[PDB]
RNA sequence: GGAGAUCGUGAGCUGGGUUUAGACCGUCGUGAGACAGGUCGGUUACUAUCUACUAGAGGUGCCCGAGGUCUGCGGGUAAGC
RNA sequence: CCCUAACUGGAGUCCGGUGAAGCUUACAUUCUAGUGCACAGUCUAGAGACCUCUAGGGGGAAGUGAAGACCCCGUGGAGC
RNA sequence: UGUUCGGGUCGAAGCAGGGCUGUGAAGUCCUGUGGACCGUUCACAAACGAAAAUCCUGGUAAUAGUAGCAGCAAAGCAGG
RNA sequence: AGCUUGUAGUCCGUAAGGGAGACAACCCAGCCCGUGGUUAAGGUCCCCAAGUGUCGACUAAGUGUUAAUACUAAAGGGCGU
RNA sequence: CCCGAGAAGGGAGGUGCAAAGUGCCUGAAACCUGAUAGUGAUGGAACGAUACGGCAUGAAAGGAUCUCUGGCAUGAAGGAAUCAUUCGCGAGGAUGUAGUACGAAUGUCACUGCCAGUGUCGUAUCUUACGUUUUGAAGAACGGGCCAGGGAGUGUAUCUU
């Protein structure tokens, strides 16, 4: 059970796809909408609403809206989910908007490498205001 | 090449065009509770069209004053049955269904839709919920209704239609209050709506079963010489050399009618109780005569007739309190003739 | 032309073996009314061929499904092979008669072979446009049926 | 408004033009004949195997067995201009 | 034609009987981009995709039909 | 084919599948089937080795229980 | 001009295997079979074997994350740093 | 003899060393029907090669110091770990331990009853068919639906070697 707060997105999302494909253990993360985007808020957001509505979205690409299916996604590109292997390690892998009740009061850990205060700006927004700004309810 | 634009044949915001998946009409939305507590919804089933003769009360409007000629939808609303309360919780994940508390005694006929529930736990459910309310668990609360068919005569099936109706209230204990005053009840379209009033009317249209795209879209069919040429009603193109695909939004024959369609601020000009007032001479063809109350709905609804219309409170109303409608004259002349 | 032997050779106590030979029916008919009635008791087949026969159950087909319709019911695509029931039906009853003549208890019994097979096509033509002639055949069909009083 | 999509679109259509065989006028050439000159006339093949889409079904998976009512991950919309 | 509607008979659709032919190296549920003989369902990286069946018009398969009749070449022909 | 040495109704050739050897062309053996012919040494010959020729002849698929069995022309029904 | 035509070397043509996303000719390397080890090119956050490696700075633009290649936009300007 | 409308056909029963049952010796493949083994309705494609596993088979023709699992001896290239000292700003390096323990393999002694092979499926890496025309072929360049059989440097004369 990690605890996403105050973490780099792309940092954790390697930290969790190379322990799962390690694969002894099933991953839990809460509060993905608390996940860190470096970079300024208006380049974040541009590429973000472009992915969300880049592809044929009628028989195209489907990017996700709610920030704990955006980190299960960026979690499942560095992944070979197509395999055996990375099917088991997304099958291993929940992803929570804040926590969850089953979750609640259970230990967590954070990685120390993701922190966000490692970083040397202020130029950052958060997954769940990249998802509200999508259009998510969470 | 300098090219003629036109408009995009039909609409692409009611893809896929499919045959809905209920002949019952389910509400998404429920709007905002603005007063004494009330169900924000009826359901009805439509008979027919006639006409009135109306003064025209409309504010502001060129013939107010005057009289008017106003076609007129009648829908015939039996009481609904109250059968249950079900309670809801708000979560990052959307609302749950949490609990069910259902009436004591209910209509022997409900069994031709389900295995009646028994007279177990009501005391202890409805206390229940009221626990769950105490401590937060509860979001909102909704009323289960059923229709009760078996007393008209121009729709032959007795089994009841049932949906689910959202409360009116200022706050949640509110809501909860009066679903229990309520709930078993048999609730009457007059506890719902007033006369006078906007409502958004959900029906299931006429079903038209397989239609060509040139019905269906409203396509333009070949002219001139290319009318007689083998492909008249009959889409030009399916689609450019590339991309190497037929796009969803090239107009194709399919299901037609048979859907879920929302008309908005269909105003509501009588609520009668006796069927006389409005069945004409030799009846509604095909249905017959009005013999419970009933209601007219200014101007034309979705659906046949004898399909079931839900009628709710409207979520998109733009005027201010309309007024009671002065009608002078319902038109009772053979509908036949 | 002549015999023809069978896929399958049950033991001769307790089964009884029927051959309709070179009927003129529809391989594929036969093909799929053979996959419905395997394993099914002999009266059982014999009031499902008369059903069929008299249009009151249809057969799937899953086979050779194109230009069938779907049948209401529980069912896919689905015919009634009249002519394949009534052969089938016919070496039914052949097999049935050997089975009493052996000793055994037809009521008692499982279709527990049921097969086609394809025998020496009779050769006709088909005038078409443009001078040509293309073919149009008689197709035989060989059924091969075996019962027996155990499973 | 302009432009792209095999100058989108002939297993959709048309055939007016260009691009066959006939013929006339003018100009070249002794001639046969010719002309990004003009003119009149001039056959538009196919039962869809796969894929894609539009719709409608039967299954299997999920699942105490069944039924009912809901939620909404998502998709679409011009929830009008 | 604006602008299409209804109806009639024959097909089609569904059922019984009969029963061909034409494309086919293989595999094949694809979509986007790039790459590649510079016009890919199969290569590369992504995105999708539960299977089967029925109907339907033809986007694509640079669909099928055919050793291009346009152009050039051949110390290949024919007629004039 | 010459020549040396053999095998076969106590089952030759061929055929389906398999074991072993050989880099391999291939050889040998086993099981079944089959019912009368077949190899081997040293040499010599050739109408001597096929995956391709829009190859030829024969057989046979997918297409497919599909198209067609609809303008002819009102086409049949009852009873026996 | 991924144009045309020379010249020297080397390649593909006729060149495996390893690496550059794929890459006829770009880098290592010319390659009998099997086993073990160590390296070349290239890489070491995950996909993907090995660094969330060290030191000193720069960049705030998702610029960039592109040896060569025709697969990478200029002149001019900036009290941006 | 029984079934069957039957001068069809089938079954049963015979003849014959053998059905070889009349277009009947042998009876391949394509194609089609059924059974068996594996897999299978969340899945990615030159249909395979290599390595390792699951399931099935492994009678003959293949192994019996052969298969499995260990011990001991010798072992080429290569070659640690841990710890001590020292250097470096640091990541780390050097020296010793140590050319040691190990190490392809070669012998030897026990243990074991399987192994090889075959079919299918799965995991990992690789590979865009074949022949041809081509500077360049997976090509959206040409050829083949499939299988069987047929299908292409030969003789005379003469010259040279």
């Amino acid at each position: 059970v990690i605890d996403a707060k105050g973490l780099i997105l792309g940092r954790l999302a390697s930290s969790v796809a190379k322990q799962l494909l390690s694969g002894d253990e099933k991953v839990y993360i809460i509060n993905a909408e608390q996940a860190i985007i470096s970079g300024s808020r208006a380049a974040t957001l541009r590429e973000y609403r472009e992915t969300r509505e880049r592809g044929a979205t009628e028989f195209g690409p489907y990017f996700p809206k709610r920030p704990d299916r955006i980190l299960k996604r960026t979690i499942r590109g560095m992944l070979p989910y197509k395999r055996a292997r990375g099917r088991d390690a997304m099958s291993r892998l929940k992803v929570y908007v804040g926590v969850p009740y089953e979750l609640k009061g259970a230990e967590t850990v954070t990685i120390p490498d993701a922190d966000m205060r490692l970083l040397s700006s202020s130029r950052y927004v958060e997954l769940g205001e990249v998802s509200q700004k999508m259009g998510s309810k969470f | 090449m300098a090219s003629i634009h036109r408009p995009k044949r039909g609409s692409l915001a009611f893809s896929p065009r499919k045959r809905a998946k209920s002949h019952i009409p389910r509400f998404r939305a429920w709007p905002e509770a603005t007063g004494e507590p009330k169900l924000q919804s009826f359901a009805g089933y439509k008979v027919g069209m006639t006409h009135v003769i109306m003064v025209d009360d409309t504010k502001n409007s060129l013939t107010q004053g005057m009289e008017i000629s106003v076609p007129v939808t009648v829908i015939e609303t039996p009481a609904i049955r109250v059968a249950a309360i079900r309670a809801y919780a708000e979560d990052s994940t959307g609302e749950k269904a949490i609990a069910e508390v259902w009436a004591a005694d209910l209509d022997p006929e409900l069994k031709r839709r389900i295995p009646i529930p028994a007279a177990g736990n009501q005391a202890e459910a409805l206390e229940n919920i009221g626990k769950l309310i105490e401590e937060g668990r509860v979001s909102d609360v909704r009323a289960v209704i059923y229709t009760l068919p078996k007393s008209l005569t121009g729709v032959p099936k007795k089994v009841p239609d049932i949906m689910e109706s959202g409360i009116s209230a200022r706050d949640l204990g509110t809501k909860f209050e009066y679903s229990k005053t309520i709930l078993g009840t048999l609730v009457s379209v007059t506890d719902v709506f007033k006369n006078g009033t906007l409502v958004d009317t959900a029906a299931i249209t006429i079903g038209k079963g397989t239609q060509g795209p040139v019905k269906r879209w409203g396509i333009q069919l070949m002219k001139g010489k290319h009318s007689r040429q083998g492909s008249l009603r009959q889409v030009g193109t399916l689609g450019a050399f590339n991309p190497s695909r037929v796009s969803w939004r090239v107009p194709q024959m399919g299901q037609m009618g048979y859907h879920q369609r929302t008309e908005f601020n269909k105003r509501i000009l009588k609520i009668g109780s006796d069927g006389e007032e409005v069945t004409p001479e030799g009846g509604f063809i095909n249905y017959g005569l009005v013999r419970g109350d009933y209601i007219l709905i200014k101007g034309s609804v979705p659906g046949p007739s004898k399909r079931l219309i839900r009628l709710r409170d409207p979520i998109r109303a733009k005027k201010a309190d309309l007024g009671e409608p002065n009608i002078l004259y319902i038109s009772r002349e053979s509908k036949q003739g | 032309m002549a015999r023809i032997n069978y896929s399958i050779n049950g033991d001769p106590e307790t089964t009884s073996k029927a051959m309709g030979s070179e009927l003129h029916i529809s391989p594929k008919k036969s093909r799929e009314v053979c996959c419905k009635i395997k394993g099914m008791k002999a009266s059982e087949a014999r009031k499902f061929l008369e059903d069929v026969i008299a249009m009151k159950q249809a057969v799937p087909f899953k086979k050779h499904h194109d230009g069938s319709g779907h049948r209401k019911g529980p069912m896919a695509a689905g015919k009634y092979p009249i002519s394949a029931s009534k052969e089938i039906l016919k070496v039914l009853k052949n097999a049935e008669s050997n089975a009493e003549y052996k000793g055994l208890e037809p009521a008692n019994m499982y279709i527990i072979h049921a097969a086609i097979q394809r025998g020496r096509v009779i050769h006709g033509f088909m005038p078409r446009a443009r001078g040509r002639a293309t073919p149009k055949d008689t197709e035989t069909v060989n059924i091969e049926m075996i019962l027996s009083e155990v499973r």
